[PDB]
Parts: C-alpha cells; sequence; structure tokens
RNA sequence: CGAUGUCGGCUCAUCACAUCCUGGGGCUGAAGUAGGUCCCAAGGGUAUGGCUGUUCGCCAUUUAAAGUGGUACGCGAGCUGGGUUUAGAACGUCGUGAGACAGUUCGGUCCCUAUCUGCCGUGGGCGCUGGAGAACUGAGGGGGGCUGCUCCUAGUACGAGAGGACCGGAGUGGACGCAUCACUGGUGUUCGGGUUGUCAUGCCAAUGGCACUGCCCGGUAGCUAAAUGCGGAAGAGAUAAGUGCUGAAAGCAUCUAAGCACGAAACUUGCCCCGAGAUGAGUUCUCCCUGACCCUUUAAGGGUCCUGAAGGAACGUUGAAGACGACGACGUUGAUAGGCCGGGUGUGUAAGCGCAGCGAUGCGUUGAGCUAACCGGUACUAAUGAACCGUGAGGCUUAACCU
RNA sequence: AAUUCCUUGUCGGGUAAGUUCCGACCUGCACGAAUGGCGUAAUGAUGGCCAGGCUGUCUCCACCCGAGACUCAGUGAAAU
RNA sequence: ACACAGGUGGUCAGGUAGAGAAUACCAAGGCGCUUGAGAGAACUCGGGUGAAGGAACUAGGCAAAAUGGUGCCGUAACUUC
RNA sequence: AGGACCGAACCGACUAAUGUUGAAAAAUUAGCGGAUGACUUGUGGCUGGGGGUGAAAGGCCAAUCAAACCGGGAGAUAGCU
C-alpha cells in the first residue's frame, strides 16, 4: 500500500538503494500501489558505480509490501518492509540482473517471470 | 447459530495438533508451482493464534534475507495440508508483537521442556 | 419466476476442495405458505401472497385471523406478495419451499439495512472534511456551502445534507446462489446482503445476468 | 450508534461509576432495602448479584475477590456469613424493584431495591 | 440572526398546538388497602398488587 | 454611502454548450495504426505534485480526458486570512519639512443562540363519507448512467516494409456508489495481565484509591476501512446528425412531396428507492357494532339515559429501531430485559499451600484464576386482573338486478 | 540587495519538478562610508531556505472516554 | 455592577519519593465549587488509540507527534579564545 | 566574578485553540521569555492639561488622550440631515 512520497528499499542489483515514488500508474486519481503493480520513482540513494544514479527518475514493480497480499482462503502474508524491482522507462523490463529477498507468485505475469526466477524464495 | 455452529463444525479439521504462541512451527501448505501442485514448507514463530471455531487463525513469523517475513493462517483451510511443532517455546504473552522489534540474538525464544 | 421470504441468520464462510473461502450470507428459508391468489378477473393483476413463520395467537388480530382463516393457513409472521409471470400458477394453502432456488445461479435480496440513526454529511454522503488545524474554527464535520448567492436564493432540492441513514429497503443485486437445502430450511449466498441478524430478506432470482 | 452494548453511563465517567456502585452495593447488603433513581437500581442488579452469587462458595480466595469489589469487611461477611446461605438455592434474581414515586426536588423516577428474601431484623441492625 | 418582523399572537398558539399535557389514564386501586397508585408502582403506604411490600 | 465584506484557497455545489474524454456521423491532401476539420450529442466522467498569496502560468509525473463559460468574477450570519485600505518599523525614491509611493520589506483582533423563505430528516392533526386491520395498484418523484488495459478474432484485412485494425466475443482493473462484518485489521477508559511513585485496608501475604485509563502489553461484543460482496449493463421504443429504398413535381435526376428501411453514452422504457394528501385521496382480502327517550326554530337538528365492539392507545420489560416522537419484539397461555447455568472468547498458569534457594525469585498443584456488550439454555427478579380513546348498522339521486 | 521597475534577469547548486533559498555575474530603473560602509564570534519567543526524527497536518478518515447538544422537572434572558 | 474562573502586600513549611518552595501521593486542616434526573443522534468543545503511507497538508509543519534525568566516554566548522 | 547558564516562586506576554449576548469591557488552557538585576514588590511622597511623564509606541496621566475629567461662556455655530 504504497502511495506518493512512499520510500522503498530495492530488491535487485541495479545499484539503487532508496526510491521514493513519485507516482501511482494505472489510472486516474488511483492511490496505492501493492505487489505485482508499477510505480513511477525517483532515486534517493545509489551506490557509487551501478546502472542507476541518484535523481535518475524511472520505473519499478513492487515485490514486498507491509500491508501483504491476501490469499483466497483468506491468509495473509506481509513483509517487514516495502520493496521493488527496477524497470526500464520504457521495456518496463528489469534492470538488475539479480533479485534479493522473498517474492510472490502473484508476480507471475508474463512480464514478471524473470523475477520469480531470479528470486531466492518465492511465497 | 445452531445453524451456523453446525454449518461451521461439518468443515472443522478434526486433527490440529496443540500448539502455542511461541512455539516453532513447521506449515506445510498445498501451492501450484507453474503448473504443478506440490507441498511447499514455512517455518518459524507462533506469535498470535486466533482462536474462533472454523475461523481460527494463526501468524507465523520467520527471517528470509535479512527480513521478516509473516503469514497469518485459517487453520482449517484446505490450503493448509499439516502442522507440526518443532520446538516448544517458553513465553508468558499470548501475542508476541515485540518480537517484531528484535532480531537474531535478542529475538531468541527459551524451550518449555516440561 | 417467484421470490422467498426468510430470515438473515449470520454469515459464514465454504470452503472448497482447492483453497477457496466463500464467504456466505446464511439465509433460513422455511416453506412459503400462500394466503391469497390475485388474478385479472378480480383484483387486475396476476400475483400470490404468502406468509412464513409462526406468531403468537394473543398477538393475531382479528382481522388478520380472519384472512388466513379464510386460507387454511396458520397464522405467519407476516405478508408478502410476489408477482406472477404468464404461465406462473399457484394455489391458496400451497407450501413452496427453498428449491424453488436449486437452480438459480444468482439471486437478488432486499433487506432493511441496520440503522445509523441520524448522520452527519461525512458518514452519509461521503462528504470531506475541512482542515483540522490551519486555523478552522468550530468546522471541521460541517458541510460547508449549501449554496450559491442570490441567485438562485435558496438551497436546491436534494442537497445533500445529514440525517436519518439506513433502515431502509436496499437491495443487492446477484448474489451467487452457494447453496440450497429444503432439509435444513437453508440457502447460501455468496456476499452480504442488507440487514441485521434476525430481520427479514425477500430473496429473488436475479433479475440480471 | 449503541448497538448491542451494555452499561450506563449515568453522566459519570467511569472510576466515579465503580466508585458509586461499590457504595450502592454495600448500602443494599447492609441495609437489604434502598430507595435511588430507577436506572440506578437497574445497573445495580448487575453489581450485587454476582456478589451474591460469589458468595455461595466460602473460600479465602472469594472472599478476596469480593473484599476487592467492596472494600468492606462488613460486607463481605455478610455476603458470605448470611446472604450466601439465604440463597444458596435460588437460581438468581436475588434482588426486586418496586417502582415508586418521583423526587420531589427533580422529579427522578425512584425506585425501592430489596434483597428478595427480606430480614427485617437484620434491617434494623 | 433575528426576526425581520414580529411573530403574531395567532403564529405563537399554532407553535403551541402540540403543547397540551395528558392526563393520567392508568391509575389503580389496591385491592387490599383501597390507594389509588399509579399503574407498575407501589401505593403510598406501601402495598403493591395487594401485598404490604415494603413497612412505610 | 442611517454599510450590499475585497483577491485566492477549503468545503459544497448548480446551470449553459461555443464538447476535454467516451458515443454517432460527413469530408479528408482518410492505405492500416494515428491524425485533421465540420455536424449530431450535455448521460456520466473530467489528475496529483514543485514554485508563487496567487487565479493564471511555467515545470515534473500521471490520465480515456485533465473542457470552456454563467451562478454578487457561486459559496466569510459555512471555514481560512497567505494577497490587499488602519494604527509599529525600515530600505530605495520624492519632499526644506510634516509626510508620500499605484515600490519593496518584517509585524499586525474575522462577531451574531436562525423568527420567515429554502433545504435535509422526523413526528402530531384532520381528511379520504360507518369504523377498523393488512396486503397492494402505480399517477408522480428521486437515484443510477464513467472508463483503461490484456487476450481471442489475427500477426488476419491493409501495407514495399515498419507496423497493424474495423465488426464481434472473453477476461481483469482505476475511480465512484451501496450494503456487510464472515475473513484481514483498527478501536474497544465496561475483559485479563505487567509495571513506577504514593496512600490506605493493623501487619506478612493479598488487594483497593490517586497520579492522562498513572504508564503500558494484549483484547470480547459492537462500530468500522485499509477488509469483501454487489452494481453501471444487456434488451426494447421513438429519434439526432447522417446512410439509403421506391418516387413524382421537373419524360431524366432526386432520401421526400405521398409511401418505405436504418441510425448515438442524449429522450421513453428496462435496474434501484420513495410513492394514493394521486383531495382525481384508487383496488383486494379480512374484522367489528343490531336498546330507548326528550326538546325546539323539524333537520344531514340539538341533547339525555343505556351501550362502549373491532381496533387503537396506555402502563410495564425492551431492541443490531431511535435526538424526541416514530418503528419492531415481549408482558406469566411468558425468554422481553436483568440474574443464573453451561459453553465460547480474551488474558495467560490466580489465591492458598508445598518444595528449592541466604535472598530476589523459580518450580508444582495449574493452561490456573478472572472473564463486558457473545452462543446455547433456564421463570430466580420484573413485565397486574383492570381502567382511556373509538360506538351502537352508516346520506341523497339515478341506474342494474331483487322484492 | 529589508534597496532592482523591466523581473520568475542570467548562469550555477539543491528538487522528479524550486516566482522562495544559497553561490556567482553587474545591465546599481533608484547602494556607499557616523543620514556611517563592509565584515563579524556570541546572543535572538526576529525574517527567509534546507534536512534527520516525528507524527491524524494530509491520502481519509475509524473507534473510544468525557462536557454540551436531545428528553423530563425548576428558574428563566437577548439582539430585532 | 453579580455569592463573577480575574486582581490583591507579608508570615508559617509535617510524611514518602525528589535537586527542589518543581511534581505525584498523603497528614493536620479545608472542601465536592447552590439547578438536578435521564439519554448515549448530528455537530461543537476537551481528551485517548490508530492499519499502510509519512509534510503528499498549508501562505507556513499552524496544530499535533517527538526530545526530555544522572553519571561516564565523546563532540565539527568558526571564534573576540 | 558575571546586566553568566538551566529552572519554581515573582516579573513578563512569543504561538495556538477556546471564549466573543464571555466565567472575564482583554481572560482561560497548553506551550513561551526574564528570574542577582538597567530585577521585582509593599507603604507614603512629588510632577497637572498646551501641562506632566515617556529606554519614544503619540505611549501613559482612574475601563475610548494628536490635548484628561467636572462646572461654566452655553440655547457656541450647523448655507447640513
Ligand atoms: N399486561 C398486558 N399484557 C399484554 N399482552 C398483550 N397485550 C397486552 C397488554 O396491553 N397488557
Ligand atoms: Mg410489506
Ligand atoms: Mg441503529
Ligand atoms: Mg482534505
Ligand atoms: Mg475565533
Ligand atoms: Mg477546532
Ligand atoms: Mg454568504
Ligand atoms: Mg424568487
Ligand atoms: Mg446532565
Ligand atoms: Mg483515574
Ligand atoms: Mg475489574
Ligand atoms: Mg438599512
Ligand atoms: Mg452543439
Ligand atoms: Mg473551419
Ligand atoms: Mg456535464
Ligand atoms: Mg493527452
Ligand atoms: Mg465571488
Ligand atoms: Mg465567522
Ligand atoms: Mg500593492
Ligand atoms: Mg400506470
Ligand atoms: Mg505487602
Ligand atoms: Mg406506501
Ligand atoms: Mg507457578
Ligand atoms: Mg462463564
Ligand atoms: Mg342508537
Ligand atoms: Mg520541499
Ligand atoms: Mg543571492
Ligand atoms: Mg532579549
Ligand atoms: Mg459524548
Ligand atoms: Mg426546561
Ligand atoms: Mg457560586
Ligand atoms: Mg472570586
Ligand atoms: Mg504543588
Ligand atoms: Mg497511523
Ligand atoms: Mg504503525
Ligand atoms: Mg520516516
Ligand atoms: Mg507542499
Ligand atoms: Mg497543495
Ligand atoms: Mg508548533
Ligand atoms: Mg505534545
Ligand atoms: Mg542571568
Ligand atoms: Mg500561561
Ligand atoms: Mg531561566
Ligand atoms: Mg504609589
Ligand atoms: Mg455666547
Ligand atoms: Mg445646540
Amino acid at each position: 500500500m504504497i502511495q506518493e512520497q512512499t520510500m522503498l528499499n530495492v530488491a535487485d542489483n541495479s545499484g539503487a538503494r532508496r526510491v521514493m515514488c513519485i507516482k501511482v500508474l494505472g489510472g486516474s486519481h488511483r492511490r496505492y500501489a501493492g505487489v505485482g503493480d508499477i510505480i513511477k520513482i525517483t532515486i534517493k540513494e545509489a551506490i557509487p558505480r551501478g546502472k542507476v544514479k541518484k535523481g535518475d527518475v524511472l520505473k519499478a514493480v513492487v515485490v514486498r509490501t507491509k500491508k501483504g497480499v491476501r490469499r483466497p482462503d483468506g491468509s495473509v502474508i506481509r513483509f517487514d518492509g516495502n520493496a521493488c524491482v527496477l524497470l526500464n522507462n520504457n521495456s518496463e523490463q528489469p534492470i538488475g540482473t539479480r533479485i534479493f529477498g522473498p517474492v510472490t507468485r502473484e508476480l507471475r505475469s508474463e512480464k514478471f517471470m524473470k523475477i520469480i526466477s531470479l528470486a531466492p524464495e518465492v511465497l | 447459530s445452531n445453524i451456523i455452529k453446525q454449518l461451521e463444525q461439518e468443515q472443522m479439521k478434526q486433527d490440529v495438533p496443540s500448539f502455542r504462541p511461541g512455539d516453532t512451527v513447521e506449515v506445510k501448505v498445498w501451492v501450484v508451482e507453474g503448473s504443478k501442485k506440490r507441498l511447499q514448507a514455512f517455518e518459524g514463530v507462533v506469535i498470535a493464534i486466533r482462536n474462533r471455531g472454523l475461523h481460527s487463525a494463526f501468524t507465523v513469523r520467520k527471517i528470509s534475507n535479512g527480513e521478516g517475513v509473516e503469514r497469518v493462517f485459517q487453520t482449517h483451510s484446505p490450503v493448509v495440508d499439516s502442522i507440526s511443532v518443532k520446538r516448544r517455546g517458553a513465553v508468558r504473552k499470548a501475542k508476541l508483537y515485540y518480537l517484531r522489534e528484535r532480531t537474531g540474538k535478542a529475538a531468541r525464544i527459551k524451550e518449555r521442556l516440561n | 419466476m417467484i421470490g422467498l421470504v426468510g430470515k438473515k441468520v449470520g454469515m459464514t464462510r465454504i470452503f472448497t476442495e482447492d483453497g477457496v473461502s466463500i464467504p456466505v450470507t446464511v439465509i433460513e428459508v422455511e416453506a412459503n405458505r400462500v394466503t391469497q391468489v390475485k388474478d385479472l378477473a378480480n383484483d387486475g393483476y396476476r400475483a400470490i401472497q404468502v406468509t412464513t413463520g409462526a406468531k403468537k395467537a394473543n398477538r393475531v388480530t382479528k382481522p388478520e385471523a380472519g384472512h388466513f382463516a379464510k386460507a387454511g393457513v396458520e397464522a405467519g409472521r407476516g405478508l408478502w406478495e410476489f408477482r406472477l409471470a404468464e404461465g406462473e400458477e399457484f394455489t391458496v394453502g400451497q407450501s413452496i419451499s427453498v428449491e424453488l432456488f436449486a437452480d438459480v445461479k444468482k439471486v437478488d435480496v432486499t433487506g432493511t439495512s441496520k440503522g445509523k440513526g441520524f448522520a452527519g454529511t461525512v458518514k452519509r454522503w461521503n462528504f470531506r472534511t475541512q482542515d483540522a488545524t490551519h486555523g478552522n474554527s468550530l468546522s471541521h464535520r460541517v458541510p460547508g456551502s449549501i449554496g450559491q448567492n442570490q441567485t438562485p436564493g435558496k438551497v436546491f432540492k436534494g442537497k445533500k445534507m445529514a440525517g436519518q441513514m439506513g433502515n431502509e429497503r436496499v437491495t443487492v443485486q446477484s448474489l451467487d446462489v452457494v447453496r440450497v437445502d429444503a432439509e435444513r430450511n437453508l440457502l447460501l449466498v455468496k456476499g452480504a446482503v442488507p440487514g441485521a441478524t434476525g430481520s427479514d430478506l425477500i430473496v429473488k432470482p436475479a433479475v440480471k445476468a | 450508534m449503541r448497538h448491542r452494548k451494555s452499561g450506563r453511563q449515568l453522566n459519570r465517567n467511569s472510576s466515579h461509576r465503580q466508585a458509586m456502585f461499590r457504595n450502592m452495593a454495600g448500602s443494599l447488603v447492609r441495609h437489604e432495602i434502598i430507595k435511588t433513581t430507577l436506572p440506578k437500581a437497574k445497573e445495580l442488579r448487575r453489581v450485587v448479584e454476582p456478589l451474591i452469587t460469589l458468595a455461595k462458595t466460602d473460600s479465602v480466595a472469594n472472599r478476596r475477590l469480593a473484599f476487592a469489589r467492596t472494600r468492606d469487611n462488613e460486607i463481605v461477611a455478610k455476603l458470605f456469613n448470611e446472604l450466601g446461605p439465604r440463597f444458596a438455592s435460588r437460581a438468581g434474581g436475588y434482588t426486586r424493584i418496586l417502582k415508586c414515586g418521583f423526587r420531589a426536588g427533580d422529579n427522578a423516577p425512584m425506585a425501592y431495591i430489596e434483597l428478595v428474601d427480606r430480614s427485617e431484623k437484620a434491617e434494623a441492625a | 440572526a433575528v426576526q425581520q418582523n414580529k411573530p403574531t399572537r395567532s403564529k405563537r398558539g399554532m407553535r403551541r398546538s402540540h403543547d397540551a399535557l395528558t392526563a393520567v389514564t392508568s391509575l389503580s386501586v389496591d385491592k387490599t388497602s383501597g390507594e389509588k397508585h399509579l399503574r407498575h408502582h407501589i401505593t403510598a403506604d406501601g402495598y403493591y398488587r395487594g401485598r404490604k411490600v415494603i413497612a412505610k
């Protein structure tokens, strides 16, 4: 349950470390993004020699949130923080080449198959 | 109520083992893995139990890759295939929410042993 | 097709073989007993009137009792009509059970919604609150402007204002029928329906798809 | 809204209500009949009758529990020595409300509330 | 906010058209003491439904 | 001018249409995709931020779109008070000076308990022609009316290629709306526990008061959104712009003059709610009432005695109903409320005693004790036998049956 | 620039985006030396700008405890 | 002007905790403030708790939230030292 | 040592809410500044209206001071309402 100004950690080796959500994509007046949703981000901290830089403006898919995901029998899976994976602005495909921490099967899209394969763990 | 009670207990599992907050629990869950259907383990500490007949639930907490993962199970869901206690833990509270501020060495839980 | 009268028991869930939890309202539907058939010749329209339940003799007024006696049925907790379709036909004193829905895929459910008393515009009409701070004086959940100026010099009918909320007829449409069981007087529908536990419900096959 | 809630607020806060019914519950036990406003008399049953129920089983813990709810060892002593045994075999309803007038000074509806099998000797002593 | 015009004695009376009191219609007589009393209330001498329930 | 408060914002809106998006259509310098322009169309929908008092504007990022205008440049007896007309102060500039600026700068009191209209809700009265209880009919009124992306069709039509559809069908979302509390959660000063200082219950032990519920950790019922169900439609009628058929006036031609077929999110229906004060007060089923007298100005007259129904209401116990009224349940032939029993739930192993330890404390008895609004039961308490209103067969005329 | 009309000057920095801010330029409408000029550690309920923490300020409001509001009884105003 | 949350100089200084004349709880002493009873709607006032987010609010972080003791370790530019 | 630091009494009055036919003709609550000094305060004294006093705001001089209050010239004058 991510909105504008929200800060997210980063679940890849893109070099970003902290990003801010500056837009929830996918509809007029849309309020929140959750696991599986794409956001627009600015990069607030990045490592020295990575694929991206501080102040760069791009997209990312949310892959872990504190609000969690509901499953069909009523269950909940919650994470201790909010993380995302950086995506090319145009192709919306991953910038990084590795993924860190657990992800959820909600990502099983044509689009995010690469993220679940790379993920250490899939919940 | 009777009607509901009766609708609810014909759906209730009969062999839920006994476990309690602070115990370490392994829950085996049914999942669809691409085009497969298999059991997947999820092991962690019981930090909360909701006793409510058919609507019973419990929250299991574990550490994956430095960061916490909490899973709330609906005890009577057919998604939950089995539950087994891996170790019996000694705590006083019913709800161990304080463990969320603790990590590694601080978050350990003595063994009950009795 | 006709509908039936029932009682809202409460909500619970059905778990499915493959992990879905269906939330269900439990509706109690006892036999509906037909207390008057209306036809074109006598009434100008076609309909059955039904009762269901049971009622305390000492609470059944004489007018009420003559009407029941006429149909040859015991008193029930009330009377409700259901319009008939061409070819639909019933007879006085006939019993209609919940198996009427056996092969109805969805139903509309009508109830009297819970009462929230006198409600302010924030809750009743989702108005937004003005500032909690920044100098606001005595005006946080209050309604704001209720009109323009000299032209029109009046407040318009329909203006959203505070007043009674709930305790009214509400129909919720196209709920899935999850189970029908006449031996237990049960109908389970997927989802929430209007009303408090205990209150009457009208169930009709869905007018939509 | 108030749906399905119990407990009268009596234009008091929570700690005042509790001190008040603690006093009023002692008054009833001591005198076996008192007069108060109809709504306080009706709330009071919910405080005095669980005391009498408790007193049906004499034990240190039940005495202490009653002491904690009354803070008056004369009252707990009468509960466990006299009232517990009186009502040994009565399944509840140890009190009775008798409606009476309207108070002169503010027109409050009044009532007597008394212990069911009332002792007039106890009342005068 | 205050009136621009003085309301009439007519209007005052209309406003008051719901102010009249209701006389009590449910007095009973205790069958033992002979006292009048509000229904479901005790009598002044402390009788109720024929029993002396309160010495006072 | 014996006062009509100014810009902008917030809240709440309402109308126009010169239409921003969605819908229909003609032309295109329209291959497709995507555009341009005009016509028809007002049903719904129509962005968050950075800067600035800003409106506007530039900028960032969204969106199907981020419309233009009227409403005292809508809206201060609804809020704000940043801009802007008071008094303080300073800078530049002008003036000998007091001072001035339509230059700038820091600071700088926003009242009103709603009588009438209006509006949102909710009652009382009477009426509807004897009275009464229900169930209705449906005139009229209101609500709703938005849309993305993906897939199949189809890598098809089109195209040198790059790309890439119409028509039609499936799915899944954004915003919005209603309902609900089963799930996930919030709250839960009425449940349980831990704990600091102090005071008391004689003391130990156990408890209670006060200190924001002293401070906290949890949490039942209820309420509730972030939770999870459902909705917008399809269909039908008549149309707009527009497309045509047959066809003269006018040997031809012509959608039109006669005749005929189509045609849109607008209109009428279809969906939801109110609804017979619809005084044009409607319909259906059922229930209740079967005594005399007097008087005058003799008439739909006035009164008296006897009667007092159906029903309504009153009183009481009350409700997921409620400001009050109202509305629902119940009143001993009784579960209406309280208690009480059992259960659940929550808390998390009480007290006492015993053991271990110098002691703090640990262990056992023990998943103990306590447990609200919950579930299932139970007449222990309280719901009185009765009085109040409402009557006593219901107008005239004509017609149709029947005497 | 507490001084600059043109003006949101231009350039640089910070921000995803900065009419404010900081640094620089000089084209000073209309700075300038006790009408004191330019600096200045410390001080300041002083003006402008930024960040961490924090949060019901806000997205967007929910529940709860209390005093009113509502009902009964007693007293009993006001502006107009 | 009121039996009015205002104003009014000096003196005295008990117990526990505490640096204290702060603060909390008490003692001696003095009081519950001269309309009460119910109810448990909107809205207003004064408070408590709050999922995810965390200044996105606004002229402006206004108001809230937060920090908060003692001891020791440690502490930058700049400086009139 | 100090117009030194933190902080009650005491002196003040930066912000906000409330109140605005108030509890109050300037307050109340939560916060705020000074607190050995150019400090604060009791009693009494002196300065008087074109006059006083003013760390200067045209501030204050008995609840409205760019000329106090009372009485008088006085029925000032009012080409205005
Ligand atoms: N006491 C009493 N009981 C009833 N039961 C049904 N109606 C009534 C009534 O009016 N009074
Ligand atoms: Mg009905
Ligand atoms: Mg209600
Ligand atoms: Mg807002
Ligand atoms: Mg104010
Ligand atoms: Mg306020
Ligand atoms: Mg106005
Ligand atoms: Mg007019
Ligand atoms: Mg009161
Ligand atoms: Mg307290
Ligand atoms: Mg208790
Ligand atoms: Mg005037
Ligand atoms: Mg047009
Ligand atoms: Mg043109
Ligand atoms: Mg429009
Ligand atoms: Mg665009
Ligand atoms: Mg205007
Ligand atoms: Mg105002
Ligand atoms: Mg100006
Ligand atoms: Mg009709
Ligand atoms: Mg002790
Ligand atoms: Mg009706
Ligand atoms: Mg033990
Ligand atoms: Mg129990
Ligand atoms: Mg007669
Ligand atoms: Mg900023
Ligand atoms: Mg500069
Ligand atoms: Mg100073
Ligand atoms: Mg309240
Ligand atoms: Mg009164
Ligand atoms: Mg007084
Ligand atoms: Mg005083
Ligand atoms: Mg003190
Ligand atoms: Mg929060
Ligand atoms: Mg949190
Ligand atoms: Mg943060
Ligand atoms: Mg901002
Ligand atoms: Mg803004
Ligand atoms: Mg502040
Ligand atoms: Mg604070
Ligand atoms: Mg000093
Ligand atoms: Mg103060
Ligand atoms: Mg100080
Ligand atoms: Mg003096
Ligand atoms: Mg003269
Ligand atoms: Mg004169």
